[PDB]
């Protein structure tokens, strides 16, 4: 235990599995979709999210994200490398795979 | 509409994809547990969940091994064998089935780089990042074998392994997140340091991975070069970001790294504004060269919130504390913004189906930080919880001797960027602050170095 | 002569830095005071004004009101550790006292 | 002029009740009152000092405050 | 009427920043008043005992920056280190 | 009706743990304030904000001293505050 | 290295004796050890940053003494 192992594995004495690598995230909070178990909102036309219909994310992006880039208003006191550094701290930390 | 797709429907009167039928593709996450249908869906995090400089490392060990040089005693990390910028070295190649690199352009015909992670080549900047970590393990290695002459290869490449995974643990956690979540929140969710603790789940929560995706909205829509004068290098001194996706060949044969760090160092970021979130190089032009359609990374970002079933705005912030509003004066009361509000009602209908992403950046920035609220507390939970939970914190006892954390407490970016490759102009104090030219800038040549004379065994 | 500009928005504050020089100097603290203390003093006091009127608000937002009197100052000095410690000897007046009951009193 | 006596028993079982204390003694009331006389006895000294050197006959508001920040009781909101 | 000066005005612009949309009252404005007040004669104090201590005659940034380490407890006290820091650098800049 | 012993107590506890105003009624206290000043200076004067400082500071004084007396009194196995209690107190304090 | 255990049994006991304590219970070694270290703990502190602030590598009598005194616990003898 000199040094760290490549996959984190028995970091934690209680659960050496728990941190290490290839394994499921933590649920902060119980996982909510419109079947219950593991279908996502939106997957079924007409199903209602809390008496509510499930907005469409393109048009959500279109009508609230979608501004004319002409007066971008750049930032007085930070530089690139703040964003350059948070991108690779995220990719330091978590990676989620998807069937290719 | 089948697994594993889960493709974005376009909307009427849509300004960039007239036609209707189209579809921006989307794959769904990989299960933790398929074949089951009584357990709920959750989401497999392919790397570890701790700061230990996994980006260029690997997190699978045949990864490992294979990242590492093995064809020398001196515990190196291998390099390109056929491009070098200005004799210094550059990423290992990759090979795989369907290397977007290539497809960018056919006539350079350079493919995708290795690393620890397959995201390392998405942009020109990143893959400068990768590079310049590299150089800096090979560099340390060289120097501890001179140091240490009877050190084995594998003693050299452990020593600067941890040396890079206490380099980044530092740099991170002293100059990146005070800028982010300013000094109230980074105080309130990170106090100080007191000792290692086994009781702490250092795993990566499943909204962490929506919820520091506030990055997005500081990107530039262009990528600026600066010469060795910090002057528009040419040619192309700037470039659409549309034309920078997946093209590798613009590091191998465009004067390498040095003037994408230069240009890194001394441009301004993107301000987050409520009325300007994200600008339309990343939402109507993401990797538009490699796909058949340009992408929309918003969209992206909500479809894949929908996706992994996180629950919506209200319940996050009552999770974190935070008053939850239920009505359309509500909800101005808390964003500091009457159109907006209105205009989130009249697409959600309740604030309580507003995705994490959306209510994270919508929310008003804090003092001196770039995140509102709700973001800071999860990210500053998030970056606790890993702090705590980690054996190999370099700041806890035993991992680093006495004088090895007084040499480690004195690194800093600008130093290895300026150490590691030709750039002699750099900014001082806090690098993810200074971009002005000439106002901030230092020559290197008067802040200290790394002493590793304590290093002696 | 050109258009004056004050110290404090030289170095990006609230707080005066012209005052605070006046009165380090009129103060009787030393004989000579340097161009660059007043502006530390300055940032000091308005990082210290600016972390204890945050706490206050939220405070007083947690309480459904809209203005900031003396209990939610009371409230947010007292519920944090390093400004407890910070006014451990500092009274404020109709501040009242922190909510709590010793476990040995309560009916079992 | 016994008004040593105005500090009533209720006053005093209140200000018990703000401290956290639940049950209370005969005897507590005595004490308090004779806590509470030495107390305001050294304050107002120091007030009255702090007054008299000023050649003014009024007690103001700012000689109480300097007269309580001299024992270690900074008091915030009167005066400056 | 002589003028009578006060950190009334710095302390609502402060909070204007930090909360827009919340007022303060009159009480709460002379509680701010006796902190700002209190903090800066504390840290004055210290430091110009620290100029006596090395035999100096100068109060500069060195011996603020020292009795806001004294002072301030804990975390507080590198926050407010660092800010001290990123306002002089800011000042010497222009 | 009738509630029990100890009942009232904790409501009355709860009950002004919430509030901030003055405990103690304003015209005794003035005379008291005044009475005793009149053995150090013949005719005083008082500005109306310095018997009110007085009352917030010597109400604030009285309320930690017995938060200490119930501490002391919980220390030694019982529910009531005796004189005793606050003698130690004062005594650790370095007040006696 | 551990030697906060050179503080002994015995000269707790000593210590206990100049108080006044008659009978001494077996878990109030381990109590005063860690008050101990957090007094010192305290005070070297204080009496570091003043010997930082005068750029010396020593530390003097007079710094251990404006520490103590800046908390409150003047000492005379010492300068
Ligand atoms: C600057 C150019 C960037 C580009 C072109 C880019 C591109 C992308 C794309 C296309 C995705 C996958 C979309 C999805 O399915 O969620 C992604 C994932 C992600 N990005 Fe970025 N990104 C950039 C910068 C950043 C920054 C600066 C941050 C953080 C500070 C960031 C954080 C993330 C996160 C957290 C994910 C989710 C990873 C996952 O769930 O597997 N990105 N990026
Ligand atoms: C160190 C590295 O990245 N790659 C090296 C290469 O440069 C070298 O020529 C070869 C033989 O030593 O071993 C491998
Ligand atoms: C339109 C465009 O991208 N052209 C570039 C060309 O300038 C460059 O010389 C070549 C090889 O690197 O790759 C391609
Ligand atoms: C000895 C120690 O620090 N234990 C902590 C405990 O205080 C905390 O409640 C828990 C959950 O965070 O983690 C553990």
């Amino acid at each position: 235990d000199k040094y760290r192992t490549i996959t984190g594995m028995c970091n934690n004495r209680r659960s050496p599995t728990l941190g290490a690598s290839n394994r499921a995230f933590v649920r902060w909070l119980p996982a909510e979709y419109e079947d219950g178990f593991s279908l996502p909102y939106g997957w079924t036309p007409g199903v209602k999210r809390n008496g509510f219909p499930v907005a469409l994310a393109r048009a959500v992006s279109n009508e609230i994200v979608r501004f004319p880039t002409d007066q971008l208003t750049p930032d007085q006191e930070r530089s690139l490398m703040f964003m350059q550094w948070g991108q690779l701290l995220d990719h330091d930390l978590d990676f989620t795979p998807e069937p290719a | 509409q089948q697994p594993p797709c889960f493709p974005l429907k376009i909307p009427p009167n849509d300004p960039r994809i007239k036609n209707q039928a189209d579809c921006i593709p989307f794959f769904r996450s990989c299960p933790a547990c398929p074949g089951s249908n009584i357990t709920i869906r959750n989401q497999i995090n392919a790397l570890t969940s701790f700061v230990d400089a996994s980006m260029v490392y690997g997190s699978e060990e045949p990864l490992a091994r294979n990242l590492r040089n093995m064809s020398n005693q001196l515990g190196l990390l291998a390099v390109n064998q056929r491009f070098q910028d200005n004799g210094r070295a550059l990423l290992p190649f990759d090979n795989l089935h369907d290397d977007p690199c290539l497809l960018t352009n056919r006539s350079a015909r350079i493919p995708c780089f290795l690393a620890g992670d397959t995201r390392s080549s998405e942009m020109p900047e990143l893959t400068s990042m990768h590079t310049l970590l590299l150089r800096e393990h090979n560099r340390l290695a060289t120097e501890l074998k001179s140091l240490n002459p009877r050190w084995d290869g594998e003693r050299l490449y452990q020593e600067a392994r941890k040396i890079v995974g206490a380099m980044v643990q530092i740099i991170t956690y002293r100059d990146y997140l005070p800028l982010v979540l300013g000094p109230t929140a980074m105080r309130k969710y990170l106090p100080t340091y007191r000792s290692y603790n086994d009781s702490v789940d250092p795993r990566i929560a499943n909204v962490f991975t929506n919820a520091f995706r506030y990055g997005h909205t500081l990107i530039q829509p262009f990528m600026f070069r600066l010469d060795n004068r910090y002057q528009p290098m040419e040619p192309n001194p700037r470039v659409p970001l549309s034309r920078v996706f997946f093209a590798s060949w613009r590091v191998v044969l465009e004067g390498g790294i040095d003037p994408i760090l230069r240009g890194l160092m001394a441009t301004p970021a993107k301000l987050n504004r409520q009325n300007q979130i994200a600008v339309d190089e990343i939402r109507e032009r993401l990797f538009e060269q490699v796909m058949r359609i340009g992408l929309d990374l918003p969209a992206l970002n909500m479809q894949r919130s929908r996706d992994h079933g996180l629950p919506g705005y209200n319940a996050w912030r009552r999770f974190c504390g935070l008053p939850q509003p239920e009505t359309v004066g509500q909800l101005g009361t808390v964003l500091r913004n009457l159109k907006l509000a209105r205009k989130l009602m009249e697409q959600y209908g309740t604030p309580n189906n507003i995705d994490i992403w959306m209510g994270g950046v919508s929310e008003p920035l804090k003092r001196k930080g770039r995140v509102g609220p709700l973001l800071a507390c999860i990210i500053g939970t998030q970056f606790r919880k890993l702090r705590d939970g980690d054996r190999f914190w370099w700041e806890n006892e035993g991992v680093f001797s006495m004088q090895q954390r007084q040499a480690l407490a004195q690194i800093s970016l600008p130093r290895i960027i300026c150490d590691n490759t030709g750039i002699t102009t750099v900014s001082k104090n806090n690098i993810f602050m200074s971009n002005s030219y000439p106002r901030d800038f230092v020559n290197c040549s008067t802040l200290p170095a790394l002493n590793l004379a304590s290093w002696r065994e | 002569r050109a258009k004056a500009k004050t110290r404090s928005s030289r170095a990006g504050l609230q707080f005066p830095v012209g005052r605070v020089h006046r009165l380090l100097r009129k103060g009787n603290y030393a004989e000579r005071v340097g161009a660059g203390a007043p502006v530390y003093l300055a940032a000091v006091l308005e990082y210290l004004t600016a972390e204890i009127l945050e706490l206050a608000g939220n405070a007083a937002r947690d309480n459904k009101k809209t203005r900031i009197i003396p209990r939610h100052l009371q409230l947010a000095v007292r519920n944090d550790e390093e400004l407890n410690k910070l006014l451990g000897r500092v009274t404020i007046a109709q501040g009242g006292v922190l909510p709590n009951i010793q476990s040995v009193l309560l009916p079992k | 002029r016994d008004n040593i006596q105005g500090i009533t028993k209720p006053a005093i079982r209140r200000l018990a009740r703000r401290g956290g204390v639940k049950r209370i003694s005969g005897l507590i009331y005595e004490e308090t009152r004779g806590v509470l006389k030495v107390f305001l006895e050294n304050v107002i000294r120091d007030a009255v000092t702090y007054t008299e050197h000023a050649k003014r006959k009024t007690v103001t508001a700012m000689d109480v405050v300097y007269a309580l920040k001299r024992q270690g009781r900074t008091l915030y909101g009167f005066g400056g | 009427k002589t003028r009578k000066e006060s950190y009334a005005i710095y302390v609502y612009k402060v909070l204007k920043q930090v909360h827009p949309d919340t007022g303060i009252s009159s009480k709460a404005m002379s509680i701010m008043n006796s902190f700002v007040n209190d903090v800066f004669e504390r840290i004055a104090g210290e430091a110009s005992r620290l100029a006596h201590y090395n035999k100096r005659s100068t109060i500069t940034s060195r011996e603020i920056q020292t009795a806001v380490r004294l002072l301030l407890p804990g975390e507080l006290a590198k926050h407010a280190v660092s800010e001290g820091t990123k306002a002089v650098t800011k000042y010497t800049s222009a | 009706h009738r509630y029990r012993p100890g009942t009232v107590a904790l409501r009355e506890i709860r009950r002004y743990q919430k509030s901030t105003e003055l405990l103690i009624r304003k015209l005794p206290f003035q005379r008291l304030v005044r009475e005793i000043a009149q053995d150090f200076k013949t005719d005083l004067r008082f500005q109306s904000s310095a018997v009110m400082a007085l009352q917030e500071a010597s109400e604030a004084y009285l309320v930690a001293l017995f938060e200490d007396t119930n501490l002391c009194a919980i220390h030694a196995k019982r529910v009531t505050i005796m004189p005793k209690d606050i003698q130690l107190a004062r005594r650790i304090r370095g007040e006696r």
